[PDB]
RNA sequence: GGGGAGUGAAAUAGAACCUGAAACCGUGUACGUACAAGCAGUAGGAGCAGGCUGUCCUGUGACUGCGUACCUUUUGUAU
RNA sequence: ACUCCGAAUACCAGUAAGUACUAUCCGGGAGACACACGGCGGGUGCUAACGUCCGUCGUGGAGAGGGAAACAACCCAGAC
RNA sequence: UAACGGGGCUAAGUAGUAAACCGAAGCUGCGGCAAUACUAGUAUUGGGUAGGGGAGCGUUCUGUAAGCGGUUGAAGGUGU
């Protein structure tokens, strides 16, 4: 039996299309491109869902070090503070506590200070 | 503009084939050689290429002997 | 009022009444968990630090639900090699809510 | 029963189909390689 | 949940007075760039200008280290053919006093619009004087 | 050529006539965009506008990080 | 392309512990037989070449990630 | 400019000592999937081109089917 291609083809041809949603010119309206835009946004999504994890630590430990300093002591010497103290709080938490409650942050490089 | 040179034998795979303590059957080949590096020892044959071959089944020995201190290989009963 | 407790492999500052996605816990749905593992409890000034572990820190929660979170696509592509893959995901969940918050 | 009955587990297998793309693992060469005369239409070599 | 956000509507910004007078270039400017970014702040968005207001004074009391005052170069082209500009750190001390800061701090911003915006909080004054007394600026040992 | 009227179950079934995709071209609305440098996305993210009722949904996306299409052929291609 | 001498290594074999689905054999199916750079030993070349030809090990090929500004082939390290 | 990646540096260079920290898709933690062994759990394993092997999705057509659904709306199209 003799297979036409049409119904099936257009559904693929769609379901990229529909995912270059937002993109210029040719990459939301062309399949061509678009399929070739809809790898790369999932190269790059593959390859950010690593690097988020890099960038928000690197973000968390610049504004430990904002507050830390504030408070007389270096990021690195309040890391081993804290570690010689054995407190595990973590950089996310320890950078949300620096700009939500700057008090907490001060007892624990107290803390660190003492460790130290 | 050219070379007079470029000639060279096909290599023939010489050498000691088993080595000291080696178990060895009557007939196998130990040694290839040009002429006597090697002598026959004890349980050892010498073919006319001067091949070594164990005579009797046991243990390959090399060993200097002689007043000339030739090396020998002898098969040792084991 | 907040306290840090260790769930997952994470760290969650919480406070009480405050619903919030965890790595899927093994407990039904409606059950009350306590979080024994707490590094800091926060009562206004009065900041109780674990070293690790605050000494009678216990937080209880509801599990109002365990999900998968929405899909992740997972594209591999190496160009030129006619090699391409594709993987989808969806993470499990649990969400709590905090009941309560014990120094 | 024209719709229960169903071939031995191991029976029936289906056939190979070269060039409908990566995911087969048969796409693009249909297992032939790179060029050379093995990978031409009628290019296979006498025994 | 989410980091903290700084947000451009509600990050304060606070106006700082600095004296350039026996200071390292380098060193000054140095202090000077982290704090327009706001690297100084907890709150340290990096897309967002959490940073402060710097107003430096005796800009043209800089100081430079070795014969950096006669060796260091400024170059510029003009993008016309053979339109290289050289000018030394004295010459330039003498010419454009506060350009020298101002390079300086610019090379240690970000590119981009928001390092663009970051210097634009940098004003670089020659003298001892300052047009920005409303906005109260509190000296800062930098 | 059209608008009414009328016909018809239907007239975006009106003869350029069943369905009526895509490329492509328009009008309208929301948001963005005239100091800003590159595979045009991605991870993040303010603001604005619609819903629903703000640790929601939708659209847009200032600003930041990262990021030289695809195929083929090759030792090796952003080339 | 000399040797009165003469290593390290490597190889051959045996004995032995521990670790490992290893080795081998017989069948079905291949693909490949343009390699590259780097280290080490060399020939060739100018102890020139991102040169060329071998030996051997690594990486690339067919390998992402971090470093080396950017940089297949270097350093670190193997991405359900 | 153009032989520090730039700014700039007289230490932010070079050598060293002490104690820190940053840093990867490495390791760990937490959740999940798969292959292969074993006895559902363990244990190991899951980069990949040529290529081999395994398991599927969907399409048209035949039976099942004079069954089942359909003008109280099929296919197709377009959204969610």
């Amino acid at each position: 039996p003799r297979v036409k291609r049409g119904v099936q083809a257009r559904a693929r041809h769609k379901k990229v299309l529909k995912q270059a949603k937002g993109y210029y010119g040719a990459r939301s309206r062309v399949y061509r491109v678009a399929f070739q835009a809809v790898t790369k946004a999932g190269q790059y999504a593959y390859r950010d869902r690593r690097a988020k994890k890099r960038q928000f630590r690197q973000l968390w430990i610049a504004r430990i070090n904002a507050a830390s300093r504030q408070n007389g002591l270096s990021y690195s010497r309040f890391i081993n503070g804290l570690k010689k103290a054995s407190i595990e709080i973590d950089r996310k938490i320890l950078a949300d506590i620096a700009v939500f409650d700057k008090a907490a942050f001060a007892v624990l490089v107290e803390k660190a200070k003492a460790a130290l | 503009g050219s070379t007079r040179n470029g000639r060279d034998s096909e290599s023939k795979r010489l050498g000691v084939k088993r080595f000291g303590g080696e178990s060895v059957l009557a007939g196998n080949i130990i040694v290839r050689q040009r002429g006597t590096k090697f002598h026959a020892g004890n349980n050892v044959g010498i073919g006319k290429d001067h091949t070594l071959f164990a005579l009797t089944e046991g243990k390959v020995k090399f060993e200097v002997k002689g007043p000339k201190n030739r090396k020998f290989v002898s098969i040792e009963a084991e | 009022m907040y306290a840090v407790f260790q769930s997952g492999g994470k760290q969650h500052r919480v406070s009480e009444g405050q619903t919030l996605r965890l790595e899927k816990l093994d407990v039904e749905t409606g059950a009350t968990v306590e979080f024994d593992k707490v590094l800091l409890v926060a009562n206004g000034e009065d900041i109780k630090v674990g070293a690790p572990l605050v000494e009678g820190g216990k937080i209880v929660a509801e599990v109002v639900q365990h999900g998968r979170g929405d899909k992740v696509k997972i594209v591999k592509f190496r160009r030129r090699k006619h090699s391409r893959k594709q993987q989808g995901h969806r993470q499990w969940f649990t969400e709590v809510k905090i009941t309560g918050i014990n120094a | 029963r024209l719709n229960t009955l169903a071939p031995a587990a191991g029976a029936k297998t289906s056939a190979k189909r070269v060039g409908r793309g990566i995911g087969s693992g048969l796409g693009k060469t249909g297992g032939r390689g790179h060029k050379g005369q093995k990978s031409r239409s009628g290019g296979s070599v006498r025994p | 949940m989410k980091t903290f956000v700084a947000k451009p509507e509600t990050v304060k910004r606070d106006w700082y007075v600095v004296d350039a007078e026996g200071k390292t270039l380098g060193r000054l400017a140095s202090e000077i760039a982290s704090r327009l970014r706001g690297k100084h702040k907890a709150e340290y968005t990096p897309h967002v200008d959490a940073g402060d207001y710097i107003i430096v004074i005796n800009a043209e009391k800089v100081a430079v280290t070795g014969n950096k005052a006669k060796d260091k170069v400024y170059y510029r082209h003009s993008e016309f053919p053979g339109g290289l500009k050289s000018i030394t750190f004295e010459k330039l001390i003498d010419r454009k006093p506060e350009m020298v800061l101002e390079l300086a701090v610019k090379g240690m911003l970000p590119r981009g619009p928001l390092g663009r915006a970051m210097y634009r909080k940098l004003k670089v004054y020659a003298g001892a004087e300052h047009n920005h007394v409303a906005q109260q600026p509190q000296v800062l040992d930098i």
